[PDB]
C-alpha cells in the first residue's frame, strides 16, 4: 500500500498533485534482507501500473543495448522519456555511482515524469548520505522478514498450485520455519515434491515437508556460540 | 615515511626540526636592537578582537631585573622555559650571590633546546630573543629550537623577517643611539606590519646600564608613536 | 605531516589533533558568561530534558572554590576529570597557602596540565574549553577561557559552542559599559544573550549568578520567563 | 489564464491561416571536363626491382602487387615507402605525394603567432639574454658561432614558480620565431595503447626533420616520465618506453639537426639523469620570484594598457608583494581596474590598488585555509 | 602460458582462449597417441595450474 | 656471443657504435628498445624475426641495441595486471637469438644505463658474452676529453687542463664538452679574442651548478 | 606497523571504538528499571536458554553489589565480572573508609572513570558494556543510573537497552506512567514491554528475569523473586490481554 | 478549462511545425551530382582544385570539388560528399551532431531567473559583473581595456542553491551552455579523461563563446574505485590535462569556466591561484530573513491559508536552504494530500517540520558529548 501511494498515485493522479501544486516523489529507496521479494514487488507494481520495467545492473551487454557502451548510461534517459511510464530497478559504489549521476540529472533537470528509479538492498549506510539528502530520497521503506503467518501465506502461495496429499496441514510447517525467504519456501515445496517423486508419488505428504524443512534447515546450525 | 625524531634526511638532518624552524615563521615579528646605551626591543602583538585585552598578551617577560625576553611561536612552552630559566638564574644567585650572565642563561636553556625525548617529549618550535645587561654591558641574544645560539647586534624574527633584517642592515651601524634605534625600529615595524601603528600593536623593552630595571615604556610609548 | 600522532608536525608545522580537539569543542553545547562589576553572571543553553531522567547529574556548572565558577566546552567526562582534578588542586592550594585560590593560578594549572598532557605520548588530549569566573582580589571580576592547546585567556564577555562567533558578534553589538554597575542591566544583558541564543527556547536556559561575595545562585524558569517577558516588552518598546 | 491562453489561441489562429495561406555556372562545364578525369587511388610502396621499375605495392588493405608506373612519372622518385598515385584499372603510378603524417598530431602545430612580447617578460633579463642567445641568435644570425667554430646549445630546461613566465617565454619566442613553432603537451603521450606514444615521437621528429630550423616546445614533462621505477607489479611502463623513445628519437645515432626544444616543468627534482645530462639539454635556465623593482616593471606592463591616476607609485605595492607571482600581480592590477569598473570613473587610483592588494592578499591569500584559532601570537 | 588475469588487457583474452585451445585439446575426450609433449621454461612459477 | 655496454649514461655508448661502425665496414645494424613492442599483439615477433632474417642474409652482421632494458624486464607473476608483450618480444629475442638453431654470424652489441631490471637469463653465460662496465674519466681522461673537444676551437694556450681536470671532480665527457662549449660562449661574451683560461674557469663554474647553499645548522 | 586506533579520533573528528562498542551493546538481551518510590525493580532477559543447563546460579544479569544495590548488565560477561568485583572492591573500600554505604553516584562516575581511562590512554579494547544501577540512599531514596562506555551515565527513571529495547523506550514514553509507585502495575507494564519487545511467544518465564529492591525499615531488602509469581504475572498479563480483547 | 486552448495550441504548433524547375543551372549542378551521392572523409587539402579523401574502407583519392560550395568549408576531418564515377567531391555535408553536443549542449534556459534566490544579490552581482557584464555589456573593457575575470568557484553546504544559481545563469544566457558532472572523468580505460578534456573544451571552443559549468569537481580527487585502470597516476594526469587546458596557450577565448564544489580544502592550490579562476565565491547559508523569501517562492503557487508564521520555521533549525524549506513545502503537501485537503494548515507544517528536520536533522547515535 505504501508503494501504491508513492508510485501508483503519480501514475493514476497527477491532477491531485498539481491540484495543490506539489512536487511528486521520484526516488524510493527500498531496504531489507535478500529473498524478501525485493524484485517481485516492483515487478508486480510495474505490471499492474503499466510502466516499462527496466533493470540495468552492470553489464557491457546492457551498456551495448543502451548505447554501445560508448560513454555513459544517460541514453537510458532517451529510452525512458520515449517510454515515459518507466519504472527502473537496480541491485546492490558502482551501481550506486550510476544511480548518483542518474539522480543528479533526473532531479528537476528533465522532462515529463513518471520516470522513477527503485533500488532494494540491505546495508543502508554504505551508500551516500548526500544521496540520502531529503530533497533526493524520500521513502526508505523496510522489508520485514516473514513471520509465522507471513510464511504461512507464502507457504499457501508457493504450495497452493501443486498436487498435495488429501489430508494436509500447513500451519505446522509455518511453525517449523524459523524465518525463511520468499523463495526458500518454494524450495521446501518443490523438493518435498521430489520427496514424493522418489517415493513414486505425486501427492506431497506431510513427511515430505518434514524432510524438506530438514533440507532447508542446513542454512543455519552450529550451536555453542551462544555469546551475545 | 615522514621520518620524525629518529631519522636524518639523506643529505642533512631532521625533517622535524626543519618543521620547527619552519614553524617559527607563522609567528608575529619582534625586533631587538643592542645599543651600547641599552638594548631596546619591540614586538607586534597582532590583536584581533575588541574584547581581546591588550595587556593579556605578553611577549616581553622579565627573567631578571636587567633581563627581558622575546618569544616567537609556541606560547606556553616558551613560558615554561621562562619560569624554568628564572629558576636557574635564581639558583645562580642562590649559590653565587650574583646574576647569571645572560649568555650562560641562554646556554642553560640551550642545553634542553634539543633534549626532546619520547624514549630514554616532542621538540619545540619557538625562537627566542634575549635582552640583558651583563658585566660586559648590554647584550642581545638569539637562539632557536635547534639550539644554535648566536649573539646578535639587532635581530628581527617571525613574519617578514627577511625585509625586516634587510632594512635593518640598511639602517644599522655600530654607533647607533637609543632613541634613534627606537624610532627607526618602529619605522621598520610600521613598514612590515599591516595594521595602523597605535599603542595597541606594539610594546617596548628598554634595558640600559643606568636603567637596568624597567624593560618597558608606559604610554610615553604613545608619545614616541606620535614622535614619528 | 599526517593527521595522526600528537608528536609530529606538518610540513608547515601544524598539530592536526589539536585542531581536531577544537572541533568537538566547536560542536559542543552553547554557554555564555559575562562579568558584572559586582554580580558576575553566566548560563548554559540547551538543557533538553527527555522526559525520563534526572538532570541534577548533568549539571555543567559547578565551583572549585566558592569565589570561582566553572564551565566548559566539548564533551563532559574529560571535563569531569579536570574539575575533580582541580578540586584536588584548588583544595591543595587552599591547604598550602591560606589565601583564596586565584583564577590566574588555577588556570595556569589547568592550561599547563592540558599542555604537558598534550605533550605526553599515547594520551588522548582533552577536547574541552573551560570558562572560569572568579571575582577574588577584592572581588575584582575576572573571566578566563581555555583552549584545547591549553592556553588560558581572559575575556570581558564570552560565548562558546555552536555559533560562538555569532553570539560573540552579538556581544560585540551589545558591549555597553553601562551594562555593568547597574547589575540589573547586567541581568538584562544575560537575558539579552539568552534571548540571542541560537534557539532561544526559554526553557532550555540555565543561568547562575554571583555577587562576588555570595554563593552560586541558581535562577528559576519563571523569573527568566519574566526576563523574556520584559525582553519581548522592550522589543515592543522598540516597535 | 485567459490572457495567456487567449493570446496563445490568437497566435495559433494566426499561424493556422498562414500555413493555409502558404498554398551555379561558376565551374560547371569545367567539372563536365573533369568527368573524363581519373580517380587516382594512392597506394604504398614496398620496394622496387633492379634496372627496371617492377614496383611492388600494397594499396593499404586489399593485397600486394607487382605493378608498373605510367610513363608520366619522374621514374627515380618512386622509392620505397612512398605514397603515390595509382590507376584503378592499369595500376599505373602518376605522382608521389608526401605520406600520412598523423590524424591529430598535425593539430598541435601552432600555425599562428601570439603577440607575447619580450618586453612583457620583464624582471628576468638574464633568462631573456640567455634564451635570446640559445634560440634567436643561431636561427637568424650565425655570425659568431660558425665563424669561430662553436656550437649553439640544442636543449634548454625551464622551471620556476608557477606564474613566472614559462608561458610568457614560450609564447614570447613565437612572436619573433622565424621558425615553425610546435606545441607539445606532456599529456599528449597519454594514449591507451602499447607503444602508440612511440609512434607519436616518430611522427613528431618526422615533422621536425622535413621542415628546417624550427621549434618544438615541451610542456609539463612530468607526465612524460619521472624515473626508472622498478617493482614486482608492472606499473609505469608505456610512459617509460615512450620516455626512452623520446630520448633515442630525440638525439643520438644521427641527432635532430636544426630544431630547438625548450622544456618546462614545475618539479625539476623528480627527473631522470638521461634527460638531465647535457648534450640533450645544456643550459638549465631556471626561473625565480620577482624580488625587486622588476615587480614595478611588471606593474608598468599591467598598468600601461589602462587609464590610471598619474600621481601613483608602484614600489609601495611592490614592497607589499614580496613573494608574489606575476599572475597575482595581474590579478591585482586588473582587479583594481575592476574596482574602477565598479566605479563610474575612467582612471583607477592608488587607493583602488590598495583595494586590490588588501582584497586579494587578505581575502584570497589568507582565507583559503581559514584560521579559526590564534595559538601563535 | 601465463596464469590468469582479472580481465585487464583485451588481447590477453585471446591469449587465454588460445591457451584453452591447449587446455582442452591436449585432453579432450579423444586422447592422443604417441604424442610426447616436451616442455621448456625459464621460471615455471608463472604458469597456469590449469596446465 | 654478445657484448654488454652498461654503466653511467654519460660515459658514451653511442660513441662506440658510431666509432666502430665508423671504422669497421661490416654490415652494421642498429636497434632501439620500444620500437620492437607494437600496438597489436605479436608484431614484435615479426619485427625481431625479420630483423634476424635480414641480418642473417647480410652475414657480417653487427647489430647494435639501444635501450636494451626498455624491453629487458624482470618479469613477475601476479593478478589483475601485467604488460606481457614486453616479455613476448623479449623471449622472441632470446630464443631467436640463442638456443635452438644457433647462428655463427650474429654480432650483438647492447647499451643500457641501469643493469638490474634485466633477467639473468638475458645474459646468463653468453646470451651476451662480455660484461663490460664503463668507468668515469678518472683524472687524466677528463683533461684528455677536454683536449679532444678543445682541439677544434681556437685557443690562446695559456690553459693548464690538468688544473681543470684536477678541480673538476667526477664529470663525464659530455660535461667536459659543456665546459668547452660554454667556455667558448663565455669567450663570446667578450666576443673579441680566443679562449682564455678564465673562460674555461667560468664554463666549469656553470657546469659545477650544484649550488645547494643549504648550510644551515652547520654554522 | 601493527597499531590499531585505540586512542585516536576518526578523520573528520568522530570516534571509532565507542561506536563499535555500542554496536556490541545493541546485540544483547533486554533489562529495565521502572518507576517506583517504595523500592525499585528490574526486569531482565535470559540469554542462551538451552535446556541442558543447570540454572543453579540464581543471578545472571543481576548483581547485588553491596547491601541495598544491584545492577543488571549488557555486554561482555566476564569483563563485566571484572567490573563487578572491582566495583564491590571500590564501594566496599568506601564502606571500610567511613563504615557507611556509598551514595552510589561517585561510585557510578568512578566506574565511568575506570572505563574512561581505557578510552583515553593505554590503547586497548575498552569495555563494550552498558549496565544498570539500582539502589537507595539517605539523600534521594531509590535511584536508577545508566553506565556508558564513553564515561557518561544517566540518572534515569525509565532506562534503555539496545536494538531490542528502542521500541521498549518508545513504549516507555508513549506509555509513561507518573505518580504511582505501584510495583505490580509496573510489573504489568513491564510485562507489556517484554510482551511486545521480547519476541518470546507468550512470555516464557525461563527467558525472562525479575528482581526488586524495596525498603524494609533500615535494611532495604532485595527481593530476588522466584518463578511462580512470574507465572501468575504471565497469567495475569494475559488476563490483561483478555481485557484488551474485550473491545473486539 | 484551458486544456482546449493548450491542446489546440499544441496540435496547431505540431501541424504548423509539420508544414515544412525554375532554376536551370541549379539543375545542371544537380546533374553534376550523381544520384548515388556517396560520403567521404578528408585527410589533406591540395590547392590544385583536387585533394586527397578517404573512403569508408580506406581507398583514398585525389578528387575535385564541385566548385560552387566553398572549399574553405572543408577542414581536415570533415565529412564530404563523393561521386561514384570519378569520385569527385560533390559538396559540403552538414556535420555529425554527436552525443557530446546532444547531451551536453543544453539548448533550454531551464528554470526561473533571478527571482529564484534567497540571501543572494551579492553573488548575483559577482556572477553579473564577472560573467554577464563580460558577456552582455563588455564596453567598460573598451572604456579602460582591462581583462575580465576568468573562472568562478561556487562552494558551500549541499543543497545551498549551486544548482539554483547554475540554472539561473543557464536561464539568463546568450552563450552556448555546457554542464559536466565531475564524477564523470574516471573510466575503465587508460588515457580517457585527458581525451575527454581535449574534445570537451574543443567542442566548447569551436562553436561560439560558451559557458562551461562543471559541478562536484572534488569527486575526482577524493574518490577511489575498483572500476578504474591505473589509478592516481591517471587521475593526476587528467588533472594535468585540465591544468594545461585551463591555463593553456594561444588566446583561450570567450569560454566562461564556472565550477562548483562542496568542500574547498582538498583541491589543488595550483588551480586555486588567480589566472585560472579569479572569482572564488563564498556560499554561506545566507540569513534567517530570506528564509521567508524562499518560503514565499516555494509557496507562491500553491493553495495555502494563513495558519502559520514563518518565524515558527525560523526559530527551529540553524542551517537554512532551499533543500530544507522546499522539503518542508513538499512534505507539507504530502501531509495535506494525505489529509485530502487543500489550503494547507499548521499541523502539516508541524509533522512536515519534524519529519524533515529529523529526516536529516540529527547527528551521530546520541550522547556523544552534548
Ligand atoms: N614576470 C612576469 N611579467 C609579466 N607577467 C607575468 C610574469 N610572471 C607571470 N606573469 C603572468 O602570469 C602568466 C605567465 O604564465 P605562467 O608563468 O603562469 O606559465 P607557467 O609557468 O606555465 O605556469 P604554470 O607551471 O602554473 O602553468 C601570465 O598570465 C602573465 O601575465
Ligand atoms: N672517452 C671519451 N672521449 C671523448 N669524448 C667522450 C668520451 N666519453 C664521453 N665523451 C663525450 O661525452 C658524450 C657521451 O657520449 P654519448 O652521450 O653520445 O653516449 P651516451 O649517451 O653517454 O651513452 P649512454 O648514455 O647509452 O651510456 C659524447 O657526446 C662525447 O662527446
Amino acid at each position: 500500500k505504501e508503494i501504491k501511494e508513492v508510485i501508483e498515485l503519480p501514475v493514476k493522479h497527477p491532477e491531485l498533485f498539481e491540484a495543490l501544486g506539489i512536487a511528486q516523489p521520484k526516488g524510493v529507496l527500498l531496504y531489507g534482507p535478500p529473498g524478501t521479494g525485493k524484485t517481485l514487488l516492483a515487478r508486480a507494481v510495474a505490471h499492474h501500473t503499466d510502466c516499462t520495467f527496466i533493470r540495468v545492473s552492470g553489464s557491457e551487454l546492457v551498456q551495448k543495448f543502451i548505447g554501445e557502451g560508448a560513454r555513459m548510461v544517460r541514453e537510458l534517459f532517451v529510452m525512458a522519456r520515449e517510454h515515459a511510464p518507466s519504472i527502473i530497478f537496480m541491485d546492490e559504489s558502482e551501481v550506486q555511482r550510476t544511480m548518483l549521476e542518474l539522480l543528479n540529472q533526473l532531479d528537476g533537470f528533465e522532462a515529463t515524469k513518471n520516470i522513477k528509479v527503485i533500488m532494494a538492498t540491505n546495508r543502508i549506510d554504505i551508500l551516500d548520505s548526500a544521496l540520502l539528502r531529503p530533497g533526493r530520497i524520500d521513502r526508505k521503506i523496510e522489508f520485514p522478514p516473514p513471520n509465522e503467518e507471513a510464511r504461512l501465506d507464502i507457504l499457501k502461495i508457493h504450495s497452493r498450485k501443486m498436487n498435495l496429499t488429501r489430508g494436509i496441514n500447513l500451519r505446522k510447517i509455518a511453525e517449523l520455519m524459523p524465518g525463511a525467504s520468499g523463495a526458500e519456501v518454494k524450495g521446501v515445496c518443490t523438493e518435498a515434491g521430489m520427496y514424493a517423486l522418489r517415493e513414486r508419488r505425486v501427492h506431497v505428504t506431510q513427511e515430505d515437508f518434514e524432510m524438506a524443512v530438514a533440507k532447508v534447515m542446513q542454512k543455519d546450525s552450529e550451536k555453542n556460540m551462544s555469546i551475545k | 615515511y615522514d621520518r620524525g625524531v629518529n631519522t636524518f634526511s639523506p643529505e642533512g638532518r631532521l625533517f622535524q626540526v626543519e618543521y620547527a624552524i619552519e614553524a617559527i615563521k607563522l609567528g608575529s615579528t619582534a625586533i631587538g636592537i643592542q645599543t651600547s646605551e641599552g638594548v631596546c626591543l619591540a614586538v607586534e602583538k597582532r590583536i584581533t578582537s575588541p574584547l581581546m585585552e591588550p595587556s593579556s598578551i605578553e611577549k616581553i617577560v622579565e627573567i631578571d631585573a636587567h633581563i627581558g625576553c622575546a618569544m616567537s611561536g609556541l606560547i606556553a612552552d616558551a613560558k615554561t622555559l621562562i619560569d624554568k630559566a628564572r629558576v636557574e638564574t635564581q639558583n645562580h644567585w642562590f649559590t653565587y650571590n650574583e646574576t647569571m650572565t645572560v649568555e650562560s642563561v641562554t646556554q642553560a636553556v640551550s642545553n634542553l633546546a634539543l633534549q626532546f625525548g619520547e624514549e630514554d617529549s616532542r621538540p619545540f618550535g619557538v625562537a627566542l630573543l634575549f635582552g640583558g645587561v651583563d658585566e660586559k654591558g648590554p647584550q642581545l641574544f638569539h637562539m632557536d629550537p635547534s639550539g644554535t645560539f648566536v649573539q646578535c647586534d639587532a635581530r628581527a624574527i617571525g613574519s617578514a623577517s627577511e625585509g625586516a633584517q634587510s632594512s635593518l642592515q640598511e639602517v644599522y651601524h655600530k654607533s647607533m643611539t637609543l632613541k634613534e634605534a627606537i624610532k627607526s625600529s618602529l619605522i621598520i615595524l610600521k613598514q612590515v606590519m599591516e595594521e595602523k601603528l597605535n599603542a595597541t600593536n606594539i610594546e617596548l623593552a628598554t634595558v640600559q646600564p643606568g636603567q637596568n630595571f624597567h624593560m618597558f615604556t608606559k604610554e610615553e610609548l604613545e608619545e614616541v608613536i606620535k614622535d614619528i | 605531516s599526517y593527521d595522526r600522532a600528537i608528536t609530529v608536525f606538518s610540513p608547515d608545522g601544524h598539530l592536526f589533533q589539536v585542531e581536531y580537539a577544537q572541533e568537538a569543542v566547536k560542536k559542543g553545547s552553547t554557554a555564555v558568561g559575562v562579568r558584572g562589576r559586582d554580580i558576575v553572571v553566566l548560563g548554559v543553553e540547551k538543557k533538553s530534558v527527555a522526559k525520563l531522567q534526572d538532570e541534577r547529574t548533568v549539571r555543567k556548572i559547578c565551583a572549585l572554590d566558592d569565589n570561582v565558577c566553572m564551565a566548559f566546552a566539548g564533551l563532559t567526562a574529560d571535563a569531569r576529570i579536570v574539575i575533580n582534578r582541580a578540586r584536588v588542586e584548588c583544595q591543595s592550594h587552599r591547604l598550602t597557602v591560606e589565601d583564596p585560590v586565584t583564577v590566574e593560578y588555577i588556570t595556569r594549572y589547568i592550561a599547563s596540565l592540558k599542555q604537558r598532557y598534550t605533550q605526553s605520548n599515547g594520551r588522548r588530549p582533552f577536547g574541552i574549553s573551560a570558562l572560569i569566573v572568579g571575582f577574588d582580589f577584592d572581588g575584582t571580576p575576572r573571566l578566563y577561557q581555555t583552549d584545547p592547546s591549553g592556553t588560558y585567556h581572559a575575556w570581558k564577555a564570552n560565548a562558546i559552542g555552536r555559533g560562538a562567533k555569532s553570539v560573540r558578534e552579538f556581544l560585540e553589538k551589545n558591549y555597553t559599559d553601562e551594562a555593568i554597575e547597574t547589575d540589573d542591566l547586567t541581568i538584562k544583558l544575560v537575558i539579552k544573550a539568552l534571548l540571542e541564543v541560537v534557539q532561544s527556547g526559554g526553557k532550555n536556559i540555565e543561568l547562575a549568578v554571583m555577587r562576588r561575595d555570595q554563593s552560586l545562585k541558581i535562577l528559576n524558569p519563571e523569573e527568566i520567563e519574566k526576563y523574556v517577558a520584559e525582553i519581548e516588552k522592550e522589543k515592543e518598546e522598540n516597535e | 489564464d485567459d490572457i495567456q491562453q487567449l493570446l496563445k489561441k490568437i497566435n495559433e489562429l494566426t499561424g493556422i491561416k498562414e500555413s493555409d495561406t502558404g498554398l551555379l555556372a561558376a565551374d560547371k562545364q569545367t567539372l563536365q571536363s573533369e568527368q573524363p578525369l581519373q580517380v587516382a587511388r594512392c597506394t604504398k610502396i614496398i620496394n622496387a626491382d633492379s634496372e627496371d621499375p617492377k614496383y611492388i605495392i600494397n594499396v593499404k588493405q586489399f593485397a600486394k602487387f607487382v605493378v608498373d608506373l605510367s610513363d608520366q612519372v619522374a621514374p627515380t622518385d618512386i622509392e620505397e615507402g612512398m605514397r603515390v598515385g595509382v590507376d584503378r584499372n592499369k595500376y599505373q603510378i602518376h605522382i608521389p605525394l608526401p605520406p600520412k603524417i598523423d590524424p591529430t598530431v598535425t593539430m598541435m602545430q601552432v600555425e599562428e603567432k601570439p603577440d607575447v612580447t619580450y618586453s612583457d617578460v620583464g624582471g628576468c633579463k638574464e633568462q631573456i639574454e640567455k634564451l635570446r642567445e640559445v634560440v634567436e641568435t643561431p636561427l637568424l644570425h650565425p655570425e659568431r658561432f660558425v665563424n669561430l667554430g662553436i656550437e649553439p646549445p640544442k636543449g634548454v630546461l625551464l622551471f620556476g614558480p608557477p606564474g613566472t613566465g614559462k608561458t610568457l617565454c614560450a609564447r614570447a619566442v613565437a612572436n619573433r620565431t622565424d621558425a615553425c613553432f610546435i606545441r607539445v603537451i606532456g599529456s599528449e603521450l597519454v594514449q591507451k595503447y602499447v607503444g602508440e606514444g612511440a609512434r607519436m615521437v616518430r611522427e613528431l621528429f618526422e615533422m621536425a626533420r622535413t621542415k628546417k630550423a624550427c621549434l618544438i616546445f615541451f610542456d609539463e614533462i612530468d607526465a612524460i616520465g619521472g624515473a626508472r621505477f622498478d617493482d614486482g607489479a608492472g606499473g609505469d611502463n608505456e610512459v617509460q618506453r615512450t620516455m626512452l623513445e623520446l630520448i633515442n628519437q630525440l638525439d643520438g645515432f644521427d641527432p635532430r639537426g636544426n630544431i630547438k626544444v625548450l622544456m618546462a616543468t614545475n618539479r625539476p627534482d623528480t627527473l631522470d639523469p638521461a634527460l638531465m645530462r647535457p648534450g640533450r639539454l645544456d643550459r638549465k635556465i631556471e626561473f625565480s620570484l620577482p624580488d625587486l623593482e622588476g615587480r614595478t616593471h611588471i606593474f608598468k606592463i599591467h598598468a600601461r594598457s589602462m587609464s590610471v591616476e598619474r600621481d601613483i607609485r608602484f614600489e609601495l605595492l611592490a614592497r607589499l608583494c614580496p613573494n608574489s607571482t606575476g599572475a597575482e600581480i595581474r590579478s591585482v592590477c586588473t582587479e583594481a581596474g575592476m574596482f574602477a569598473i565598479r566605479a563610474r570613473r575612467k582612471i583607477a587610483t592608488e587607493k583602488d590598488f590598495l583595494e586590490a592588494v588588501n582584497k586579494v592578499i587578505k581575502s584570497y591569500a589568507k582565507f583559503s585555509a581559514t584560521p579559526r584559532y590564534m595559538t601563535y601570537n | 602460458g601465463g596464469r590468469r588475469f582479472s580481465e585487464g588487457t583485451s588481447a590477453d583474452r585471446e591469449i587465454q582462449r588460445t591457451l584453452m585451445e591447449l587446455l582442452n585439446q591436449m585432453d579432450g575426450f579423444d586422447t592422443l597417441h604417441r604424442v610426447k609433449m616436451i616442455m621448456a621454461t625459464n621460471r615455471p612459477d608463472t604458469l597456469d595450474p590449469a596446465l | 656471443k654478445g657484448v654488454l655496454m652498461y654503466g653511467p649514461p654519460g660515459t658514451g655508448k653511442t660513441l662506440l657504435a658510431r666509432a666502430c661502425a665508423a671504422q669497421t665496414k661490416a654490415t652494421f645494424l642498429k636497434l632501439a628498445g620500444p620500437q620492437l613492442v607494437q600496438m597489436f599483439i605479436g608484431d614484435g615477433a615479426k619485427l625481431v624475426r625479420d630483423a634476424f632474417a635480414l641480418a642473417k642474409e647480410k652475414a657480417p652482421s653487427i647489430i647494435f641495441i639501444d635501450e636494451l632494458d626498455a624491453i629487458g624486464t624482470k618479469r613477475f607473476d601476479s593478478e589483475k595486471a601485467g604488460d606481457r608483450e614486453v616479455q613476448r618480444t623479449m623471449l622472441e629475442l632470446l630464443n631467436q637469438l640463442d638456443g635452438f638453431q644457433p647462428n655463427t654470424q650474429v654480432k650483438v652489441i647492447a647499451a643500457t644505463n641501469r643493469v638490474d631490471i634485466l633477467d639473468p637469463a638475458l645474459l646468463r653465460s653468453g646470451r651476451l658474452d662480455r660484461k663490460i662496465e664503463f668507468p668515469m674519466p678518472n683524472e687524466e681522461a677528463r683533461a684528455r676529453i677536454m683536449q679532444i673537444h678543445s682541439r677544434k676551437m681556437n685557443v690562446s694556450p695559456d690553459v693548464n687542463y690538468e688544473e681543470l681536470a684536477r678541480c673538476t671532480d667526477d664529470f663525464n665527457g659530455a660535461q667536459c664538452k659543456a665546459v668547452c662549449v660554454e667556455a667558448g660562449m663565455i669567450a663570446l661574451r667578450r666576443g673579441a679574442t680566443e679562449l682564455t683560461h678564465e673562460d674555461y674557469m667560468e664554463g666549469i663554474l656553470e657546469v659545477q651548478a650544484k649550488k645547494k647553499a643549504n648550510l644551515q645548522y652547520y654554522a | 606497523r601493527y597499531d590499531s586506533r585505540t586512542t585516536i579520533f576518526s578523520p573528520e573528528g568522530r570516534l571509532y571504538q565507542v561506536e563499535y562498542a555500542m554496536e556490541a551493546i545493541g546485540h544483547a538481551g533486554t533489562c529495565l528499571g521502572i518507576l517506583a518510590n517504595d523500592g525499585v525493580l528490574l526486569a531482565a532477559e535470559r540469554r542462551n536458554i538451552h535446556k541442558l543447563l543447570d540454572e543453579v546460579f540464581f543471578s545472571e544479569k543481576i548483581y547485588k553489589l553491596n547491601e541495598d544495590m544491584a545492577c543488571s548488565v549488557a555486554g561482555i560477561t566476564s569483563d563485566a565480572n571484572v567490573l563487578t568485583n572491582e566495583l564491590r572492591l571500590i564501594a566496599q573500600r568506601y564502606l571500610l573508609q567511613y563504615q557507611e554505604p556509598i551514595p552510589c553516584e561517585q561510585l557510578v562516575t568512578a566506574l565511568c572513570d575506570i572505563k574512561q581511562a581505557y578510552t583515553q590512554f593505554g590503547g586497548k579494547r575498552p569495555f563494550g558494556v552498558s549496565l544498570l544501577y539500582i539502589g537507595w540512599d539517605k539523600h534521594y531514596g531509590f535511584q536508577l543510573y545508566q553506565s556508558d562506555p564513553s564515561g557518561n551515565y544517566g540518572g534515569w527513571k525509565a532506562t534503555c537497552i539496545g536494538n531490542n529495547s528502542a521500541a521498549a523506550v518508545s513504549m516507555l514514553k508513549q506509555d509513561y506512567k507518573e505518580g504511582e509507585m505501584t510495583l505490580k502495575s509496573a510489573l504489568a507494564l513491564a510485562i507489556k514491554v517484554l510482551n511486545k519487545t521480547m519476541d518470546v511467544s507468550k512470555l516464557s518465564a525461563e527467558k525472562v528475569e525479575i528482581a526488586t529492591l524495596t525498603r524494609e525499615n533500615g535494611k532495604t531488602v532485595i527481593r530476588v523473586l522466584k518463578q511462580k509469581e512470574v507465572e501468575q504475572l504471565i497469567k495475569k498479563h494475559e488476563e490483561e490481554e483478555a481485557k484488551a480483547e474485550r473491545e473486539k | 478549462l484551458e486544456r482546449i486552448k493548450d491542446y489546440l495550441l499544441m496540435e496547431e504548433e505540431f501541424i504548423r511545425n509539420q508544414e515544412q524547375k525554375q532554376e536551370e543551372e541549379r539543375s545542371k549542378v544537380d546533374d553534376l551530382r550523381g544520384t548515388p551521392m556517396s560520403v567521404g572523409t578528408l585527410e589533406e587539402i591540395i590547392d590544385d582544385n583536387h585533394a586527397i579523401v578517404s573512403t569508408s574502407v580506406g581507398s583514398e583519392h585525389y578528387v575535385s570539388i564541385l566548385s560552387f560550395v566553398d572549399k574553405d568549408l572543408l577542414e581536415p576531418g570533415c565529412s564530404v560528399l563523393l561521386n561514384h564515377k570519378v569520385h569527385a567531391v560533390i559538396g559540403v555535408l552538414m556535420d555529425d551532431t554527436d552525443p557530446l553536443v546532444t547531451v551536453m549542449k543544453v539548448e533550454k534556459a531551464p528554470q526561473e531567473t533571478y527571482a529564484d534566490i534567497g540571501g543572494l544579490d551579492n553573488q548575483i552581482q559577482e556572477i553579473k559583473e564577472s560573467v554577464e557584464l563580460p558577456l552582455t555589456h563588455p564596453e567598460y573593457y573598451e572604456e579602460m581595456g582591462i581583462k575580465p575575470p576568468k573562472g568562478v568557484i561556487l562552494y558551500g553546504p549541499p543543497g545551498t542553491g549551486k544548482t539554483l544559481l547554475a540554472k539561473a545563469v543557464a536561464n539568463q544566457t546568450s552563450a552556448t551552455f555546457l554542464r559536466v558532472v565531475g564524477s564523470e572523468l574516471i573510466q575503465k580505460y587508460l588515457g580517457d579523461g585527458p581525451k575527454l578534456v581535449r574534445e570537451l573544451f574543443r567542442v566548447a571552443e569551436e562553436h561560439a563563446p560558451s559557458i562551461v559549468f562543471i559541478d562536484e569537481i572534488d569527486a575526482i580527487g577524493t574518490k577511489r574505485y575498483d572500476s578504474n585502470s591505473g589509478g592516481e597516476r591517471e587521475i593526476q594526469r587528467t588533472m594535468l590535462e585540465l591544468l594545461n587546458q585551463l591555463d593553456g596557450f594561444d588566446s583561450r577565448g570567450d569560454v566562461k569556466v564556472i565550477m562548483a564544489t562542496n568542500r574547498i580544502e582538498t583541491l589543488d592550490p595550483a588551480l586555486i591561484r588567480p589566472g585560472r579562476i579569479d572569482r572564488k565565491i563564498e556560499f554561506p547559508l545566507p540569513d534567517e530573513k530570506t528564509k521567508k523569501r524562499i518560503f514565499q517562492i516555494h509557496t507562491s503557487r500553491m493553495t495555502l491559508a494563513d495558519d502559520v508564521t514563518l518565524d515558527d520555521l525560523i526559530m527551529a533549525k540553524d542551517d537554512l536552504s532551499g533543500a530544507d524549506i522546499k522539503a518542508i513545502c513538499t512534505e507539507a503537501g504530502l501531509m495535506a494530500l494525505r489529509e485530502r485537503r487543500m489550503k494547507v494548515t499548521n499541523e502539516d507544517f508541524k509533522k512536515s517540520k519534524e519529519n524533515v528536520l529529523y529526516k536529516k536533522q540529527e547527528g551521530t547515535p546520541e550522547g556523544l558529548y552534548l
